[PDB]
């Protein structure tokens, strides 16, 4: 229907603010992967 | 005694919920804080006196449309606070329905609690303190206003959860 | 037709959405961890565990 | 002095994320997992007189993540796209993500084409020139290489920091 069009558009949103969140925190750990110091790691977490 | 558990902050976006995580966990406040995407996650560690006890506390996106991934945080918690801005009856509504939602999905014995935040807005109050205790007795809720702004009632309302907390 | 394909289109949407909240959840448990982390040997463990 | 966005791509199971494992990690494994939505590694390795930094995004190769890989690719200067030299379905299926990215990626994309799995020559299902002509009517880096034994697996990445502006 009109609103079966309408979840699938609401349900894609939410994935895809999934999807940035997922890429935004595995770039952190990689930064904290490639971290030589616990003081660069809670300047990360930071 | 080591007794650590899972904790779900849900309500309507813009209430608070962030804000109040900051200032229990890390003890800030920013006045700019950005709307959460899908949810954060944080734990603290507070002593009741003898025994520890361990917060999980996940601070869900609360704009509707992660409405329907809401479970997905709550299932499997042993404690909620459900937030609502007391200058804003809508998001009080808003608020019923999650414990609604709650008592029928979650635990039946999890532990609920209700935060009126943003009390240093009295200003503009738009919910009668009297009439959400009132709502919040009958639902077995503790009930508690709170300001992430200043940490009024903020490590109380955490506090009088793990006491309550089975 | 229609309303046909646009059903299962829908539910590989949810499937998705749930995978990657899912992957969300364990990246930030995992971050709140190495948070607590007292020692960079500690750290290494974590990031070395399993998703 | 030069850090670039590289992604791999291709059908699930033709060697993606064991190619990066290698090169980032020298590791391989007989029985990786299947990859959930897409992981993320970098590797700084010095060109001769340069550090160069590979942001690498490994993705999901399953059917259902297809649309979402607009959003790893998008901003990309680099792509690998992967497939199973002893699997003829999946090399078909590389030549529609590079149809893909010529017409959805930047304009200046650096495409590498990877035949995996050439350890496994013993299978070969796919000729290697076949491949090779398709690559070069298409302009792609094609390069076969081998997870396993670590074979043109540093060449082709430092053959794609090469050929990039
Ligand atoms: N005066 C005051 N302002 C507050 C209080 N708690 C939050 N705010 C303000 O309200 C706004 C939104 O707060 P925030 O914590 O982001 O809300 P949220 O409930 O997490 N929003 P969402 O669910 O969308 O993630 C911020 O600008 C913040 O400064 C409070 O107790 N007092
Ligand atoms: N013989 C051989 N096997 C390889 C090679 N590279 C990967 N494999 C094997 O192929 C299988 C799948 O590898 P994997 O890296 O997970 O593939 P993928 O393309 O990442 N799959 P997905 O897209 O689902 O995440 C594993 O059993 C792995 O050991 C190679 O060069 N030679
Ligand atoms: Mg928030
Ligand atoms: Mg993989």
């Amino acid at each position: 229907a009109q609103r079966l069009q309408t979840e699938l558009d609401v349900s894609e949103q939410v994935q895809r603010d999934f999807v940035k969140l997922s890429q935004t925190l595995q770039v952190q750990l990689e930064r904290i992967r490639q971290a030589d110091s616990l003081e660069r790691i809670r300047a990360i977490l930071n | 005694k080591i007794c650590q558990f899972k904790l779900v902050l849900l309500g309507e976006s813009a209430v608070g919920k962030s804000s109040l995580v900051l200032r229990f966990v890390k003890g800030q406040f920013h006045e700019f804080q950005e709307s959460t995407i899908g949810a954060a996650f944080l734990t603290q560690t507070v002593c009741l006196d003898d025994t520890t006890v361990k917060f999980e506390i996940w601070d869900t996106a609360g704009q509707e449309r992660y409405h329907s991934l809401a479970p997905m945080y709550y299932r499997g918690a042993q404690a909620a606070i459900v937030v609502y801005d007391i200058t804003n009856e809508e998001s009080f509504a808003r608020a019923k329905n999650w414990v609604k939602e709650l008592q029928r999905q979650a635990s039946p014995n999890i532990v609920i609690a209700l935060s009126g935040n943003k009390a240093d807005l009295a200003n503009k109050r738009a919910v009668d303190f009297q009439e959400a205790q009132s709502y919040a007795d009958d639902n077995s809720l503790l009930f508690m206003e709170t300001s992430a702004k200043t940490s009024m009632n903020v490590n109380e309302i955490f506090m009088a959860i793990a006491k309550k907390l089975p």
